[PDB]
């Protein structure tokens, strides 16, 4: 049943790519969280 | 009227807001009356001790010679009963010299004077009791207010001031008796003269109130400072230089230095007393403002606390993985973040802890520990309903303040609802069934928004403390106590046994090994002890420090935002302080902030909350600071007091290690907002403290004076009566004898204290009869009498024993030695055998007798306060235990288990314990024996507890003066007592019992002289060989021979003696064959050696314990027991 | 049948690693915003607002 | 074994939908937290 | 084989729950920072 494996594979690669870009926006969120906590 | 001035001992703090409200023209009717009686010179309430310290009595006003002759008789009977008869010439002479010296005697008579006036004025429906003369003082008792007068001087007081004066006199009576009895039993002479000099010196300090309690607070640290300064050999210390005793009271200074010159041990015992003097009046406005300021201070920056909290989280992670590898031989479920070291990966895949990880804890900042366990959200409610006072909800704040004072202070009424409007305690909330769903109530803590009705905390000052500004403890509402119980139970169960520094403290063998190595180590130039004290420990912690470790605990226990709600809880909690006649203002039903009386939002909660987290946090920076400077360290920790054991490095002298260690600890203490002070920490190699026992040169300091001088709560959990007072005295003597106080001193103290506690209440008809007073002190609670410190075998021996052979031994010795017939014994015992066997009493206590005890008071809370259950609430789980009789089910299972034909009460008490029945009886026992239920249920239904007191007093007096005899006990008081206890148990129970009868040791074994022993006595004996000649100083220094284990008072003498079992000609050592308990016999032989040495004799030859009673050696077989009838359980 | 089953399983394992790595960072952000709101709430009557959603 | 693989692909698809909604939520969060700095 | 599909099926199921917990948590932090804008 390799065909449905390929169908799920084309999306499961996109899952890891999405995880990497959400890590990117989490660090870009973390910078302005930290700057905020530094100075009040 | 209602009950007034209820308390019979000091339990509340001494406050003086009511006196200030009274002296400024209050419109209350009793305040006008109390203002009327004050004289021209009205002293302030703070100088009440200046007015109470001038009391003098006429000499010998109470005839107590009958007590002296009686006490000599009782102690002669006990010393003759143990067959250790070198002791009595030291003992009765000690009691006679104690009660014949006038300065001791006057304090006894003063104790009886205050005790009698407390007996009269308390629990009275009379509002204003007239003039009561105490020596040269007149007292007027206008409700809570007390008006004292001597000549023209006066002091408006509250009733707690009079209770504090009474307790001070009581404490000095205990101290003066215990000093004579203790000093009779040393090689060192009597020290009563120094105690009288200390009393006169402290009573001669004419100084203001704050300065006086500054001197009183600082006596014990200063004496410890002098001892440490003179007796340090390697490290040098300057602790004595802080205190102001040489520049304020030189008369105390010269006395403390002359006691230092004579005996170092004596100075610590005399200087440890801190509750035998008067007590401070707490300055509420200044201390309150300082307390609310200490909850909002920022010693360190917010960011530095967060960074150093991450640093503490790293070493927490390191110790948890170290403990998990040490115990379970694998690594916990962990996650390795990017950037982790190769060593951590290689050690996780191999399952090994290298030595090099402990010095590098910065690497353990990428190892995130995953779910170890789950949270047991339903806890045991043994500790839930005990020892804490708990508010119902937010709207109970209006019940701690007077309405009239609020009306005069702010100009509007309080508008308080007249009903109580909440549970008075936790079990009252258990009736209404709030606590049936503990997760549904801990769910607002779980989500992160606790309810508006739970965010209030009342701060109550702490009683009987020597600080003029006071210490305060938290009174919380219902939910936060259950939160604290779940949190502390969770940390104690899963977190703390893995951490090694805590695991050595929570293990008996490791702690015993550490304290045994310390005592041998410190005297030979190795190791030194550093002590740290944190004055603002509970108020110093901040939300930034706790949140990393709290978040990691949330991840480990799989509880979402549970440890992190307690850090942010102080920033939303309303904080008001409890002192009525100074109320906070109310706007819309809520308290309003003014900085002194109310505070909306602190940054910490209070004392005792979140304790187990702060103990781990306290350990973390000390481990960091001492590992960073490369010293071998062991930390023993008890809250704010931390004691640190630092051993020797071969390169450097120990002073250099002390300087670097103090520098590192002071450096790493500052980063957490907890600044240690140089004036409150000492480094010593001769003196240390652990577990409330002080150690000098590795030997414990005797603590007879502090333990006996302590005034217990008295008349525990009941209306006032004689039985509970003597039970409290007996428990105090046993609890003092637990912690290395000599059994003779505690016994001879407790006999005299028992006699005076009788003399306060009993009429003069009883107390002028010598033989009646001798018999009535020798009956005990075993055969139906009063609680007695003399009748316990648990004083001389550590383990539990069977009391009946000892009791029959004393009562048999009484007839043969003292001129008392058996008629008086049958008069005082009054043995009433019940025709119905009560097997439930046998399984609640395996040695109890089916007798009638008429002196035990009615419990009244047991299942008899059940009237509120049927009316107030409908559905709860505690009502399942209350409304149905578990006594009837218990009696049913008792008749089921009575059918065992070889009946064993120990096995029966086991099978009830393993069943649901005695477990449920234990739960019902937990509700009656609990704090905050007794006082609150005592404050409701006011008249019944006073009427029961009058009824019980009349009943016990009419019973004691009655001369009707009971069961004839002449055959049970002759011959051996072992068979006598067996036949008496057969008489009460109806069937024979085998296994619960422990023969008494002096009955069983007769001490005999080594030169004069008979050959048949020599043939069956245990030989106790000393290695050298033993004199008085051998009781201090530990010998070469190994310690077996014994009791702790003869442990030092056990190291000079060799004992072996050489009675094998008659009985071949009896491993599980006969009724010989070896710890009791070896302890009794060492007590023989102690009685020979302390009475002026020496031991030079091996002494022997010879068998005396043939019948006392009866078999225990491989006896099968068959339970005949079918169980109906 | 090697490549399908175990390389896709390895992909889900790498996904789980990345999610716990994100969870730690979101937890630190939660700490900073909660302590800042708590320091703001001192001395006022600001309400407590929740952080964790609900029990399962 | 095709039905398990198909419902597996459905689970992967709704996880992708969840990550898309998470990314939108984080972008909305950044638009929210830009107000911090004009506020102070 | 079915069981090796089941293991990775559970492994892909649990993360969808984790995403929803993170999203609702970060919306609660959105409400908190909204009150922080209101305060300052
Ligand atoms: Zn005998």
């Amino acid at each position: 049943h390799s065909d449905s494996i390929r169908i799920l594979g084309e999306n499961i690669k996109i899952l890891d790519r999405s995880m990497k870009t959400m890590m990117e926006t989490m660090k870009l969120m973390m910078e302005k969280v930290d700057l905020l906590y530094a100075s009040t | 009227a209602g009950i007034n001035r209820t308390d019979q001992s000091l339990k509340n703090p001494l406050l003086g807001t009511e006196v200030s409200f009274c002296l400024k023209s209050s419109s209350l009717p009793h305040h006008v009356r109390a203002l009327g009686q004050i004289k021209a010179r009205n002293l302030a309430s703070c100088d009440y001790y200046l007015l109470f310290r001038q009391v003098v009595l006429p000499p010998e006003v109470y005839p107590i010679g009958v007590l002296i002759r009686a006490a000599e008789a009782i102690l002669t009977v006990i010393v003759s009963a143990w067959k250790l008869e070198h002791m009595t010439k030291t003992l009765y002479s000690s009691v006679r010299y104690a009660l014949t010296n006038p300065r001791v005697r006057a304090q006894l008579e003063l104790h009886i004077a205050y005790q009698r006036i407390v007996g009269q004025v308390s629990y009275s429906r009379e509002a204003d009791i007239g003039p009561k003369r105490l020596g040269n003082m007149s007292l007027q008792f206008v409700q809570s207010l007390v008006i004292a007068t001597i000549d023209t001087t006066s002091c408006l007081m509250t009733y707690n001031h009079f209770l504090a004066a009474a307790d001070t006199a009581k404490s000095r009576c205990h101290l003066l008796i215990a000093s004579v009895v203790q000093g009779a039993l040393w090689e060192q002479g009597s020290f009563l003269d120094h105690i009288i000099n200390l009393i006169d010196t402290i009573d001669s300090i004419n100084l203001p109130h704050d300065d006086y309690f500054t001197i009183i607070k600082s006596i014990s640290p200063y004496s410890q400072g002098l001892v440490m300064g003179r007796h340090n050999v390697s490290v040098s210390s300057d602790f004595a230089s802080v205190f102001t005793i040489p520049e304020s009271c030189p008369q105390l200074d010269s006395l403390l230095k002359k006691l230092l010159q004579l005996d170092p041990v004596l100075l610590l015992m005399v200087s440890s007393v801190q509750k035998s003097w008067y007590f401070p009046e707490i300055r509420m406005v200044d201390g309150s403002r300082e307390q609310l300021h200490k909850m909002r201070v920022e010693l360190e920056t917010p960011q530095a606390l967060l960074s150093y909290g991450h640093t503490l989280l790293s070493i927490f992670r390191a110790e948890f993985i170290k403990g998990y590898v040490s115990k379970n031989a694998k690594w916990p479920p962990v996650h390795l973040l990017p950037g982790c070291d190769k060593s951590i990966k290689n050690a996780r895949e191999l399952g090994r802890w290298s030595p090099a990880f402990d010095r590098r804890w910065q690497l353990f900042a990428k190892v995130v520990i995953l779910r170890i366990a789950d949270l047991d959200m339903d806890p045991d409610f043994n500790d839930i309903v005990s020892d804490k006072a708990i508010i119902s909800s937010r709207r109970d704040w209006v019940f701690e303040y007077n309405a009239a004072a609020f009306w005069k202070k702010y100009g509007e009424r309080l508008e308080r609802p007249p009903a109580r409007s909440g549970p008075s305690r936790l079990v009252n909330a258990l009736i209404d069934g709030r606590l049936d769903n503990i997760p549904a109530l801990l769910e607002p803590f779980y989500r992160g928004a606790v309810e508006f009705e739970d965010r209030l905390t009342v701060l109550v000052p702490k009683e009987k403390e020597l600080k003029v500004k006071g210490r305060f403890f938290s009174k919380q509402t219902l939910a936060i106590r259950i939160y604290q119980v779940v949190a502390e139970a969770a940390l104690k169960n899963e977190v703390m046994p893995y951490l090694k520094t805590h695991s050595m403290t929570m293990s008996s063998t490791a702690l015993t090994h550490l304290l045994n190595r310390l005592s041998h180590t410190i005297t030979k130039g190795d190791s030194f002890v550093i002590n740290l004290d944190y004055s603002s420990w509970c108020n110093g912690f901040r939300p930034e420090l706790q949140a990393p470790i709290c978040r990691q605990l949330d991840q480990m226990f799989n509880c979402g935002y549970f440890f992190r709600t307690g850090c942010t809880l102080p920033c939303f909690t309303t904080f008001i302080i409890q002192d009525r006649f100074n109320p906070p203002y109310s706007f819309r039903g809520e308290p309003v902030e003014d900085g002194v009386t109310c505070a909306v939002g602190t940054k910490t909660m209070g004392e005792g909350m979140r304790q187990k987290l702060w103990t781990i946090l306290t350990s973390c920076w000390e481990i960091i600071a001492l590992r960073e400077i490369n010293v071998t360290f062991n930390i023993l920790g008890q809250g704010d007091n931390q004691t640190i054991i630092i051993h020797k490095s071969a390169s450097q002298n120990n002073q250099l290690l002390a300087e670097r260690a103090l520098g590192a600890l002071y450096k790493h203490a500052r980063l957490a907002g907890h600044n240690l002070k140089v004036e409150e920490c000492w480094v010593s190699d001769c003196l240390y403290e652990y577990g409330k026992k002080l150690f000098f040169r590795g030997v414990p300091v005797p603590g007879c004076l502090k333990q006996l001088s302590r005034v217990t709560d008295s008349t525990g959990e009941l209306f006032p009566n004689l039985y509970s007072k003597l039970a409290c005295l007996t428990s105090s003597c046993l609890s003092a004898a637990m912690a290395d106080t000599s059994p003779w001193v505690a016994l001879a103290t407790g006999v005299c204290l028992y006699l005076i506690e009788l003399y306060v209440e009993l009429p003069p008809a009883i107390m002028q009869d010598e033989s009646l007073l001798t018999t009535l002190c020798l009956v005990g609670p075993s055969i139906g009498g009063l609680p007695t410190p003399a009748t316990l075998p648990s004083v001389f021996f550590r383990g539990m024993s069977d009391p009946l052979p000892f009791q029959l031994a004393l009562l048999q010795t009484l007839i043969k030695t003292t001129g008392v017939t058996c008629s008086l014994v049958n008069r005082v015992v009054k043995l009433r055998i019940a025709p119905y066997p009560d097997w439930l009493s046998l399984v609640t206590d395996p040695t109890s007798l089916n007798i009638a005890q008429v002196y035990r008071p009615e419990r009244q809370i047991r299942r008899w306060i059940e009237e509120a259950i049927a009316t107030s609430s409908h559905s709860s789980r505690i009502a399942t235990f209350f409304q149905q009789p578990l006594t009837e089910m218990a009696q049913l299972l008792a008749r089921d288990l009575s059918t065992m034909m070889p009946l064993r009460p120990r096995d029966m008490s086991a099978l009830f314990a393993l069943s649901n029945v005695a477990y449920g009886l234990s739960i019902i026992d937990l509700f009656q024996k609990s704090s905050t239920v007794v006082s609150a249920s005592q404050a409701v239904h006011i008249e019944d507890v006073a009427l029961e007191s009058v009824r019980y007093k009349e009943s016990i007096i009419q019973g004691l003066l009655d001369t009707t005899e009971g069961y004839n006990m002449q055959p049970y008081l002759e011959g051996c007592t072992y068979l006598a206890a067996k036949q008496l148990r057969r008489l009460t129970w109806g069937r024979d019992l085998v296994g619960v009868t422990m023969p008494f040791v002096a009955e069983q074994f007769h001490p005999h002289s080594s030169v004069g022993a008979k050959a048949e006595l020599y043939l069956d004996a245990i030989i106790y060989c000393p290695q050298e000649t033993l004199r008085s100083h051998h009781l201090t220094t530990r010998g070469d021979q190994p310690l077996q284990g014994l009791t702790g008072y003869v442990n030092i003498l056990s190291t000079w003696l060799r004992f072996s079992s050489d009675y094998l000609h008659s009985f071949s050592k009896s491993s599980d064959d006969y009724t010989i308990h070896f710890q009791h016999v070896f302890t009794y032989g060492c007590l023989y050696a102690d009685s020979v040495i302390r009475s002026g004799g020496v031991i030079s030859t091996p002494y022997l314990l010879s068998a005396s009673c043939k019948t006392c050696f009866e078999k225990i077989d491989s006896e099968e027991f068959v339970l005949a009838c079918e169980p109906q359980y």
